RNA sequence: GUAGCGAAAGACGGGUGAGAAUCCCGUCCACCGAUUGACUAAGGUUUCCAGAGGAAGGCUCGUCCGCUCUGGGUUAGUCGGGUCCUAAGCUGAGGCCGACAGGCGUAGGCGAUGGAUAACAGGUUGAUAUUCCUGUACCACCUAUAAUCGUUUUAAUCGAU
RNA sequence: AGCUGUAAGUAAGCUUUGAUCCAGAGAUUUCCGAAUGGGGAAACCCAGCAUGAGUUAUGUCAUGUUAUCGAUAUGUGAAUACAUAGCAUAUCAGAAGGCACACCCGGAGAACUGAAACAUCUUAGUACCCGGAGGAAGAGAAAGAAAAUUCGAUUCCCUUAGUAGCGGCGAGCGAAAUGGGAAGAGCCCAAACCAACAAGCUUGCUUGUUGGGGUUGUAGGACACUCUACGGAGUUACAAAGGACGACAUUAGACGAAUCAUCUGGAAAGAUGAAUCAAAGAAGGUAAUAAUCCUGUAGUCGAAAAUGUUGUCUCUCUUGAGUGGAUCCUGAGUACGACGGAGCACGUGAAAUUCCGUCGGAAUCUGGGAGGACCAUCUCCUAAGGCUAAAUACUCUCUAGUGACCGAUAGUGAACCAGUACCGUGAGGGAAAGGUGAAAAGCACCCCGGAAGGGGAGUGAAAUAGAACCUGAAACCGUGUGCU
């Protein structure tokens, strides 16, 4: 999954982060209200967010190594 | 160290100090003239005021 | 050492001399399960989506040491070595050539 | 922030009697204030908040088969919006 | 199968239930009454409320329970505390003394058991209420509102370290 | 090729596009705590400064920063004038705390006890406390040890030897040299002297700064005298190749020979019989006792952080300059002494030898110190300046292994829920508790019963193997009976 994230454009990342967060929020809400029935989305969504933050941090590290 | 014993005529021992002869005098430390403790043996020929 | 879609012989147990096909392996305790071998008789209670049910005859696991592969050429029981081909690794029979197994 | 301080809603008979009114009950992070809560629900659900009351619940002791322990402490909020609704179920 | 079962008025009917002197309801009777009453602190920390339960606990019994299981319950600008003040005391940069460790001490700081400080009636739940709802008020901060002081020294106001 | 912790599978899913996993590198890393913005009843409260988001604006939120000492650069400046104290800034992060206080070095320092009481003595410079550092620390190159015709800086081991000696000459304490061995390493300063630099001075001299030079005795160096340097080449101090540097252990890892049948069995590895491999007959599992069933073993092939730290390893090194020493230099409140004490095997005194405090207080190579008071002759050495690897000591740990060590009242306090239930205000003290079966196949169904329990049936080799589950002793509690 991390292949295309290297290809993304450093702000598509930022928008995808908050979109994924909204997804996670709605999933937790419709889990608290007992109609979800597909509980494995939450884990992969969290890991997607982790992927995004990792690639952003190493982008910053590359920028600082350049500077 | 400065510690040892006081001995009786029957050679009973009790712990005891040996204190130096400190005197308060005004010497010229690095900077201003400071008033400080120092030994008489020291200021004999070791330091000026 | 074997895989899932193999045809093998049982060496030890009530079933010995019998052949069968393997259907699961369970490597972390080395107990495979084979069709027609080591049949249990479970007492079944009424589950949430089934009747009470009487006895139930299915298979049970079996240690790997009690199972041996068959030479495809001779259909004899044989151990298994390994051979490297172009960086890839394959299974040999120790009495003949390759043994093909994907299902 | 603004979608992580709110965690779960609370569904009980008391919370439903409250939802009969304009009152909605949430379970939130233990470090945030009612002002953050108000701003968050306004940002998310696009409504207007009137009041927000809040409480802290202690850890409850529990047992399960020679393994005792404590539940997690939880912070509960009750918001009392002026106008609007929230499509919960 | 002994001693003991921890001061005290219970009786009957009806009910529930496998099972009732011991649980629920009703009538009568009796006891505390400057208290066996009602509040508030300290302390304890979910023992609180609904259902379910009788294996263990309850000095008997048990259909009951401060016991077990499941799930719920504590809402504050004005109530008590902190964003205020200090007392005793505790720490205390510099500083003094001291085998080491360390002890003492100035400004200062911390510290209520004291000082200062704005909300009352009614309604309502199984479980919270001056906290939720209604009504009527009060106390601070910010912003627009414009008739008043019109050097800004001074001036109501700003105003002291 | 399966996977979704120990702790199980449901639901959901993921996976050959290489998952879960096994090593290496990196990112993230809430709060407290030396805790360091202030405070504080640890894991909480309360702020400010500058940016940023939002807000009409505050409010609120986020990101960084804000401790004390110290080091490096600055101006500053009261009682009292420049000067510095002190104060105010910029940068850095140098320290704090926790050590494994087991080993090592210092400071401080007991008592019970033995002497058949007890005081000198002993226990003992032990225990405890405090501080330091470290992976080792300490010591260390003769002002020595010894009296041979001498010897090797230090440390460690065996002997010398329970000797010599000390001792209310009691209890008891207790060496050294010599010898045999492990490891083996001698390097630098100050001062003389010389050449420059600045100030006083008038460049004469002095002062101080820099650089050479030289640091040792049957006397070394400077001056006086005489002719040579990378030959050797050495990073364990004394300089260095920082080098192509040629298996970290070649370590995760991978390959890795050879068995069939019958009998009993619930099941064979056992018995019988016939075969095989062996650089592999170590070990453990598999339904019972397996070299040839599995994991493995011997052995072979192996990559990152790597190099074994090993072989010419660029630079750089040290190819010595010998005689007399006549003159100059060769470590000052030092050596040494008196008084009081301590440490040395030595009981404080003739203390010879070595240290602390208080008072005094020198010699300078025709010198000075030691050789168990002191004097002389002889022998050895040249203090008051410093650095130094090895052999040595210990193990909270790690890797690989071993045992005429324990096998659940044993062995760690702890095989399991352990420094936990529990006790105590607190410092602290501190347990008990392992075993179904090969496989969960863990008793469908019927009957009594409110349920618990059971009786059948059934699984199983076995159910007086049913989770209060291997074996199941005795005390103890019962029911039946023969004799009484």
């Amino acid at each position: 999954k991390a292949k295309e994230i290297r290809d993304l454009t450093t702000s598509e990342i930022e928008e995808q982060i908050k979109s994924s967060k909204e997804e996670l929020f709605n999933l937790r809400f419709q889990l608290a209200t007992g109609q979800l029935e597909e509980t494995a989305r939450i884990r992969t969504v969290r890991k997607t967010i982790a992927r995004l933050k990792t690639v952003a941090r190493e982008r910053e590290i590359e920028q600082s190594k350049a500077n | 160290a400065s510690t040892g014993n006081r001995r009786s005529h029957a050679l009973n021992s009790t712990k005891r100090r040996w204190n130096a002869n400190l005197q308060k005098v005004r010497i010229l430390v690095d900077g201003k003239p400071k008033k400080v403790w120092v030994s008489a043996r020291a200021l004999k020929s070791g330091k000026v005021t | 050492h074997i895989k899932k879609g193999d045809n093998v012989k049982v060496i030890a147990g009530k079933d010995k001399g019998k052949e069968g096909k393997v259907i699961a392996t369970l490597p972390k305790k080395d107990r495979v399960v084979v069709e027609g071998v080591n049949i249990m008789k479970k007492h079944q209670k009424p589950t949430q989506l089934n009747p009470e049910g009487g006895i139930l005859e299915t298979e049970a696991a079996i240690h790997v040491s009690n199972v041996q592969l068959l030479d495809p050429k001779t259909n004899e029981p044989t151990r298994v070595g390994y051979k490297f081909v172009d960086g890839k690794k394959v299974r040999i029979a120790k009495k003949s050539g390759e043994e093909i197994k994907s299902n | 922030e603004a979608r992580d301080i709110l965690k779960r809603p609370v569904i009980t008979e008391k919370s439903s009697e409250a939802m009969a009114e304009d009152k909605y009950t949430f379970d939130v992070d233990t470090r945030v204030n009612k002002t953050q809560v108000k701003m968050a629900v306004e940002e998310i659900f696009n409504v207007k908040v009137a009041s927000v009351n809040i409480m802290n619940y202690k850890p409850k002791k529990k047992r399960m088969g020679r393994y005792q322990g404590y539940t997690n402490k939880r912070r509960k909020a009750i918001v009392t919006l002026k106008e609007g609704s929230i499509d919960l179920f």
